[PDB]
RNA sequence: CGCGGGGUGGAGCAGCCUGGUAGCUCGUCGGGCUCAUAACCCGAAGGUCGUCGGUUCAAAUCCGGCCCCCGCAACCA
RNA sequence: GUGAAAUGCGCAGAUACCGGGAGGAACGCCGAUGGCGAAGGCAGCCACCUGGUCCACCCGUGACGCUGAGGCGCGAAAGCGUGGGGAGCAAACCGGAUUAGAUACCCGGGUAGUCCACGCCCUAAACGAUGCGCGCUAGGUCUCUGGGUCUCCUGGGGGCCGAAGCUAACGCGUUAAGCGCGCCGCCUGGGGAGUACGGCCGCAAGGCUGAAACUCAAAGGAAUUGACGGGGGCCCGCACAAGCGGUGGAG
């Protein structure tokens, strides 16, 4: 919420942007960023490096709160999934451990017309 | 280029300073196949390089040379239905051919009246980072990352 | 690789508690694994599935583990 | 009639806070890409930040009067 | 959110994250070249009720068999009636985009419906486009499921390859479209037409039975060759790209 070293990041990766959550090890975020955030509009924010720019940006910005150890929490499968990963362990930041909790029903709701 | 790879043409050395680059560059300036007018306004302008500093026109020619060349560049690539301009790498031939070129198209582009003379100018102000040759090198660089998101399609 | 069907001993496979037994076929994410690497045949793999189903249903078995480190 | 907050580029507007920043958006010009058209990208020209005085090293920023607009409330023999 | 966007949503605090709660629908992995059913169809798990089917033992009846007009029952989806339910999705509908237009393909919204009960509707590419029963005519391999001391033997299904043979060809070939017999249904040029009239049924939508006038000299199946494609593979040309110089402007 205000200060606290171990935390947790998440990946959001859509496939028109991807956005990243970093919070304490209880659920409450701290900050957050995305490619909107960054500086992109429409499909950029879905670009690879967009999504190296917001991992990279939310990293900065829970710095200040004292973040130094994050394990990071992935859902999505944009073309920038990795890249956020890549750029979150290449930020200083101490990626504890990676997890896949991407949801998926056991057949349930109908999906759109796709 | 469908079939082999086309042999990059190779160049007598200067009749002076044994430069191959210099070679080349007389070609930029050489109108109309003739040769001759091109060498004497380079040279013409090479001993003006010493008349205003102390420096030789060699290294005057080579940190100015240095200078314009772009690290990377735009390339349109038209894949995804789509024309993408993709930034990337710039093959060592390119980096020459183009700053030889935007140096004597920038030297053109001044407004004084003898063509040596601008040869000089520029050449000058292009070894000290500061020329219009150098103006659209500074230009295709930022060009290249005021795109650097697609640049995940770099082949 | 190694067939989870002799990996194991002799074992009853409609027993829906030993989960040491069974916790074997379940994959690295609970996910019933498939017959081309559980060594089993048709009829056996049947009878498996379905009691994996009940343990899970008593919670002893999962219905999903995440992926650890990717 | 008293009270309230506004004037900043060709147009809309942040900055006013609390003094050292005039920015953004579209628009105009050039360039990049384009079947075309936008989208995108690069660069660029353009504002005594209403007026006249005042404190200040330095304000469009704080002050006084005023011009004009917008709004609030009231009155109308 | 898309090709890119826009409509839309969001400082009245959205998206992303966590906790608690509500509600409907559908059942991931197992899952398949799989299984069951007469067909339509049937998928989480449990229990109950119930149909069909297959194997063994050689036990019982003694031709009691086959088909089957009409009848009767079943019959995906959509649709209809009464009442209930309503998360997601979504004809109609509204908006955004695209375009010459776009009553569409894409996007943002969204109702009946999709779900349940009872009752109608009775159609389909209800397709193996192949009626049911029986007997007879090489094998190779793959799999599902029964029985037997079991590198195998023997029944019952599910695919493929293929003897003979059949076929206009494509192809079928013990799961026949082969060789035969019984029985039912159906066809007789294309269009007009599954239309009209009559009848029978239905709440309605509509369904069943089902012509003629007129008109055409073809409609049609399979296969051959080539041409073509906003099909694919490999390959090439100043075809693009890279680069230099030009016409289009002026006389
Ligand atoms: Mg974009
Ligand atoms: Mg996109
Ligand atoms: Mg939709
Ligand atoms: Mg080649
Ligand atoms: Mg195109
Ligand atoms: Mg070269
Ligand atoms: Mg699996
Ligand atoms: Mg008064
Ligand atoms: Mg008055
Ligand atoms: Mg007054
Ligand atoms: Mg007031
Ligand atoms: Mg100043
Ligand atoms: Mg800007
Ligand atoms: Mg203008
Ligand atoms: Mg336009
Ligand atoms: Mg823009
Ligand atoms: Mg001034
Ligand atoms: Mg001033
Ligand atoms: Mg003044
Ligand atoms: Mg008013
Ligand atoms: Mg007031
Ligand atoms: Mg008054
Ligand atoms: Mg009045
Ligand atoms: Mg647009
Ligand atoms: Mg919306
Ligand atoms: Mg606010
Ligand atoms: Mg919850
Ligand atoms: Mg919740
Ligand atoms: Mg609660
Ligand atoms: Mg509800
Ligand atoms: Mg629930
Ligand atoms: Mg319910
Ligand atoms: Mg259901
Ligand atoms: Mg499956
Ligand atoms: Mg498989
Ligand atoms: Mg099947
Ligand atoms: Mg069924
Ligand atoms: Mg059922
Ligand atoms: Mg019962
Ligand atoms: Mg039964
Ligand atoms: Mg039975
Ligand atoms: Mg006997
Ligand atoms: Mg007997
Ligand atoms: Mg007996
Ligand atoms: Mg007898
Ligand atoms: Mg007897
Ligand atoms: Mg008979
Ligand atoms: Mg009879
Ligand atoms: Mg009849
Ligand atoms: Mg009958
Ligand atoms: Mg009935
Ligand atoms: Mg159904
Ligand atoms: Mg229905
Ligand atoms: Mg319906
Ligand atoms: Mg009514
Ligand atoms: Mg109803
Ligand atoms: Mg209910
Ligand atoms: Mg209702
Ligand atoms: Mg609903
Ligand atoms: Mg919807
Ligand atoms: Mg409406
Ligand atoms: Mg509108
Ligand atoms: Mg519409
Ligand atoms: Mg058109
Ligand atoms: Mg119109
Ligand atoms: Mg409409
Ligand atoms: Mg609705
Ligand atoms: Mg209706
Ligand atoms: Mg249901
Ligand atoms: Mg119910
Ligand atoms: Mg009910
Ligand atoms: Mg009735
Ligand atoms: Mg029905
Ligand atoms: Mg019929
Ligand atoms: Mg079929
Ligand atoms: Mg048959
Ligand atoms: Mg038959
Ligand atoms: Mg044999
Ligand atoms: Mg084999
Ligand atoms: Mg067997
Ligand atoms: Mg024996
Ligand atoms: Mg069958
Ligand atoms: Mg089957
Ligand atoms: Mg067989
Ligand atoms: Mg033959
Ligand atoms: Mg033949
Ligand atoms: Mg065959
Ligand atoms: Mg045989
Ligand atoms: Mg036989
Ligand atoms: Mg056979
Ligand atoms: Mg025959
Ligand atoms: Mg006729
Ligand atoms: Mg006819
Ligand atoms: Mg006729
Ligand atoms: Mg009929
Ligand atoms: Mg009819
Ligand atoms: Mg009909
Ligand atoms: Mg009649
Ligand atoms: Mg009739
Ligand atoms: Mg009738
Ligand atoms: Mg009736
Ligand atoms: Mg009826
Ligand atoms: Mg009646
Ligand atoms: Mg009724
Ligand atoms: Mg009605
Ligand atoms: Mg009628
Ligand atoms: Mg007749
Ligand atoms: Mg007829
Ligand atoms: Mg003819
Ligand atoms: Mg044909
Ligand atoms: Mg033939
Ligand atoms: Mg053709
Ligand atoms: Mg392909
Ligand atoms: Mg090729
Ligand atoms: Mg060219
Ligand atoms: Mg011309
Ligand atoms: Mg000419
Ligand atoms: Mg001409
Ligand atoms: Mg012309």
């Amino acid at each position: 919420k205000r200060q606290v070293a171990s935390g947790r990041a998440y990946i959001h990766a859509s496939y028109n942007n991807t956005i990243v959550t970093i919070t304490d090890p209880d659920g409450n975020p701290i900050t957050w960023s995305s490619g909107g955030v960054i500086g992109y509009k429409g499909s950029r924010k879905g670009t690879p490096y967009a999504a190296q720019l917001a991992a990279l940006d939310a990293a900065k910005k829970a710095m200040a709160y004292g973040m130094q150890s994050v394990d990071v929490i992935v859902r999505g499968t944009g073309a920038g999934r990795e890249q956020a990963i890549r750029a979150l362990q290449a930020s200083g930041l101490q990626v504890k451990s990676i997890v896949d909790d991407t949801p998926v029903p056991h057949n349930g709701c109908r999906p759109k017309k796709k | 280029a469908r079939r082999r790879r086309a042999e990059v043409r190779q160049l007598q050395p200067d009749l002076v300073y044994g430069d191959v680059l210099v070679t080349a560059f007389i070609n930029k300036i050489m109108r109309d196949g003739k040769k001759n007018l091109a060498a004497r306004i380079f040279y013409d302008a090479c001993k003006i390089i010493q008349e205003k500093t102390g420096q030789e026109p060699l290294k005057v020619f080579k940190q100015a040379v240095e200078n314009v060349k772009p690290r990377m560049e735009v390339r349109s690539r038209r894949v995804g239905g789509a024309n993408y301009q993709v930034p990337m790498e710039v093959s060592p031939r390119r980096q020459q051919s183009l700053a030889l070129r935007w140096l004597v198209q920038a030297a053109n582009q001044r407004p004084e009246r003898r063509a040596a003379v601008r040869i000089a100018h520029e050449l000058m102000d292009a070894a000290e980072g500061k020329g219009g040759a150098v103006k659209k090198k500074e230009d295709v660089e930022r060009m290249a990352e005021a795109n650097r998101a697609y640049a995940h399609y770099r082949w | 690789k190694a067939k989870v069907k002799a990996t194991l001993g002799e074992f009853d496979l409609r027993d829906y508690r030993n989960v040491e037994v069974l916790k074997r076929f379940l994959s690295e994410t609970g996910k019933i694994l498939p017959r081309r690497r559980t060594g089993l045949s048709a009829k056996e793999q049947r009878i498996l599935a379905k009691t994996i189903k009940r343990a899970r249903i008593l919670g002893l078995l999962p219905f999903t583990e995440k992926l650890v480190r990717k």
